[PDB]
């Protein structure tokens, strides 16, 4: 007949065979991630080596349908998702090369260890004792050669397998018709085929860098607060008018500031909101957690979970001899199985966590309906951005006071406020110029305009120049700094943490005035409101069949992202800000070095 | 899973033949626009309602 009918039926035989694939695959996955043994290494290898042989054919055969017979705008976007997610350009030889230096790549990132100064005697890895020492050892010393040792033994050995790297990315995304990486990275959210909501490629450089340049403000206003206040702790070391040592932020990448609290707080006479006591003494278990999560999310009118979720997801660490990973986890294994993995302890922090976790669990039953290659968020962004909002709503003292941790004799004032918005802007704010400078340097690299020899000049010129940090020991074109990095060393793309930072500030507000709120935007609580769940589940259901620009407009009446709710939650914070600054000088100095 | 045409009512159908589906003959073996008419269902303890 035709070729959309012709189209039709191919997707038909490929939809119900892939469902079945992953299944198997994913269950493997998930027994080896709670079952730690060889036999189940082998089972993910053996389901994984299948389901990635299966993507190969049905690409390969998918080719013979071109694309401009298809007007639906629903075919095409299934058969377009195939041809490029396993399909091969490279040969056979750059092939094997390409993944032995990613295998390379991950597995020195995670046998990489560094250990004491002039002693070959005991050795540690890093998440054990570098995280620790970073993240609260205030010894000037130690916290400097930790952050030189690690940078030399991983980044120097990492450099020229990137520069080898770098190569046969840009000629596979060559031997496509993208320009290059850093042009195949940015079309994720490229939109085309529809009038009044097309976006291009080339478009999100100058969106991301026009948003930054309205955040300025705000950003240096907290620098010239967070220096002030590390002055009172180290007052040799650091000039009231230079950039911050990059061995005193808290971690060891500087990418969250959220370890500075302690030494910045605003108040520190002031009570914190804490309930971890109110927990245990009212004994609260993990079925009661989630059992109180879950009913956050009736309140609003979606769906509560099923006995499947039930009986099968752990919420326990199983401990003895059974060892699995801890880190919390929303798995999606299809075909009406939804299980979550995580350790959970009785502490606060768990609480918010689960219902960071549900969150993408009822993103996931929301777009069931749709087919297999559309069961996924409109972008990089969206789907992350979901499971932020609803631990915002969570935190807020109404929640805390509607269940009952929290005593109704408290009270509101001026410091309860401000301290919980500094505690918050530490860690949003302070990651957003980092986040945009890493994916920009990624940029210009796989774009060519940089050399070689001059990755690290340019490296640590824009950390002096953007984030206002200067390194604490000078580093020639030896190290890799980028590559200690894991996302990095792992080739992840990393600007979907600064889009899904615009974004959930975007549906808190909408939703938020939906519930009818008044006051502060910071004190908000959507439990009672059915409007608000109504509005949400609408954009969820969609999937992957509408572009994403007309689905930010159905939620907040804009194709485009925005920075001005994030400004307006954080404005009570900016005021304040301002008072505190009026003696010191705001803005960092380039031409100083801490090294002489 | 693929047919020619409907079914009227009260009626079975047990023909098991490669449903032609491109313009070229099928010839009775599968592949390019060629597929099997019957698929099988899949059932384990851990599906879901
Ligand atoms: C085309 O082919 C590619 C593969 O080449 C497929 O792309 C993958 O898609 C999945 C689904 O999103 C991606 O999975 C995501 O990986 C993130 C990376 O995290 C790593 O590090 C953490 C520790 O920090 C590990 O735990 C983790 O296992 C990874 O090693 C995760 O962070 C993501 O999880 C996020 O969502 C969950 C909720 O589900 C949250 O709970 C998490 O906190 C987190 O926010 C997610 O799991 C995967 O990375 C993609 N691969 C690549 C190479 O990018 C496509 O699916 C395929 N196209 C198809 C099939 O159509
Ligand atoms: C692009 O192709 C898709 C897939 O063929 C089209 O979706 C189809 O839409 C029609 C009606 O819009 C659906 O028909 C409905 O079927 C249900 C039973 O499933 C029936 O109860 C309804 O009364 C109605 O007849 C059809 O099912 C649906 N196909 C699939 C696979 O879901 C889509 O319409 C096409 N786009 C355009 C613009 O035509
Ligand atoms: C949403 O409604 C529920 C029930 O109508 C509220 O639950 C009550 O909250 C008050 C606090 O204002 C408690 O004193 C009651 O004991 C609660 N009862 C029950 C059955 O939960 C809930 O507080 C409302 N949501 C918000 C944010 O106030
Ligand atoms: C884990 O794997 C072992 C070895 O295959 C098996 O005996 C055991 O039943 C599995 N499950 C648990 C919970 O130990
Ligand atoms: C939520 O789950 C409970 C079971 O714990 C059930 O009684 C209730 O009907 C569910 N809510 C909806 C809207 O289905
Ligand atoms: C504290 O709140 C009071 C409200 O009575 C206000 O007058 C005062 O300016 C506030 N001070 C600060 C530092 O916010």
């Amino acid at each position: 007949s035709t070729i959309e009918e012709q189209a039709k039926t191919f997707l038909d035989k490929f939809n119900h065979e892939a469902e079945d694939l992953f299944y198997q695959s994913s269950l493997a996955s998930w027994n080896y991630n709670t079952n730690i043994t060889e036999e189940n290494v082998q089972n993910m290898n053996n389901a994984g080596d299948k389901w990635s042989a299966f993507l190969k054919e049905q690409s390969t055969l998918a080719q013979m349908y071109p694309l401009q017979e298809i007007q639906n705008l629903t075919v095409k976007l299934q058969l377009q998702a195939l041809q490029q997610n396993g399909s091969s350009v490279l040969s056979e030889d750059k092939s094997k090369r390409l993944n032995t230096i990613l295998n390379t790549m991950s597995t020195i990132y995670s046998t990489g260890k560094v250990c004491n100064p002039d002693n070959p005697q005991e050795c540690l890895l890093l998440e054990p004792g570098l995280n620790e020492i970073m993240a609260n050892s205030l010894d000037y010393n130690e916290r400097l050669w930790a952050w030189e040792s690690w940078r030399s033994e991983v980044g120097k050995q990492l450099r020229p397998l990137y520069e080898e790297y770098v190569v046969l990315k840009n000629e596979m995304a060559r031997a496509n018709h993208y320009e290059d990486y850093g042009d195949y990275w940015r079309g994720d959210y490229e939109v085309n085929g529809v009038d009044g909501y097309d976006y291009s490629r080339g478009q999100l450089i100058e969106d991301v860098e026009h948003t930054f340049e309205e955040i300025k403000p705000l950003y240096e206003h907290l620098h010239a607060y967070v220096r002030a206040k590390l002055m009172n702790a180290y007052p040799s070391y650091i000039s009231p008018i230079g950039c911050l040592p990059a061995h005193l932020l808290g971690d060891m990448w500087g990418r969250f500031w959220t370890n500075l609290y302690s030494l910045t707080v605003p108040f520190g006479q002031k009570p914190n909101i804490d309930v971890t006591d109110a927990m245990v003494d009212q004994a609260w278990d993990a079925q009661r957690i989630f059992k109180e999560a879950e009913k956050f999310f009736v309140s609003v009118g979606l769906p509560n979970m099923t006995q499947g979720f039930w009986e099968n997801s752990m919420l326990t660490d199983p401990g003895n001899v059974q060892k699995a990973v801890c880190h919390p986890t929303a798995w999606d294994l299809g075909k009406g199985d939804f299980r979550i993995l995580m350790c959970t302890k009785v502490t606060m922090d768990d609480f918010l966590t689960a219902h960071h976790e549900m969150g993408h669990i009822q993103y996931d039953m929301a777009y069931a309906a749709q087919p297999f290659l559309l069961r996924n968020g409109a972008n990089e962004g969206f789907h992350e951005a979901v499971g932020e909002i609803m631990s915002l709503s969570a935190a807020t003292p109404k929640h805390l006071k509607s269940i009952g941790l929290l005593s109704p004799d408290f009270q509101e004032d001026n410091e309860t406020e401000i301290n919980f918005l500094l505690k918050q802007a530490l860690t949003i704010v302070g990651t957003l110029p980092f986040t945009y400078m890493l994916e920009k340097w990624r940029w210009m690299v796989f774009k060519g305009e940089i050399p070689k020899d001059q990755w690290m000049k340019k490296w640590w010129e824009m950390k002096r120049e953007i984030v206002g940090v200067v390194e604490p020991v000078p580093h020639d074109e030896t190290y890799c700094d980028p590559a200690s990095l894991f996302h990095v060393s792992n080739d992840y793309s990393f600007i979907r943490y600064y889009t899904r930072t615009l974004y959930q500030f975007q549906f808190q507000e909408a939703l938020c005035q939906a519930a009818k709120h008044e006051g502060p935007l910071h004190k908000c609580d959507i439990s009672n409101s059915t409007e608000a769940g109504q509005k949400l589940f609408n954009m969820l259901r969609l999937g992957k069949s509408e572009p994403w620009t007309l689905a930010l407009e159905n939620v907040v009446g804009a194709k485009n992202m925005n920075v001005r709710p994030l400004l307006n939650y954080f404005e009570p914070l900016f005021t304040w800000l301002k008072d505190q600054n009026k003696n010191s000088f705001v803005g960092w100095s380039t031409d100083w070095s801490p090294y002489a | 899973l693929f047919r020619k045409s409907k079914l009227k009512p009260f009626e079975r159908d047990i023909s098991t033949e490669i449903y032609q589906a491109g313009n070229k003959p099928c010839n009775g073996v599968a592949g390019s626009n060629c597929y099997s008419p019957l698929q099988s269902y899949g059932f384990r303890p851990t599906y879901g309602v």
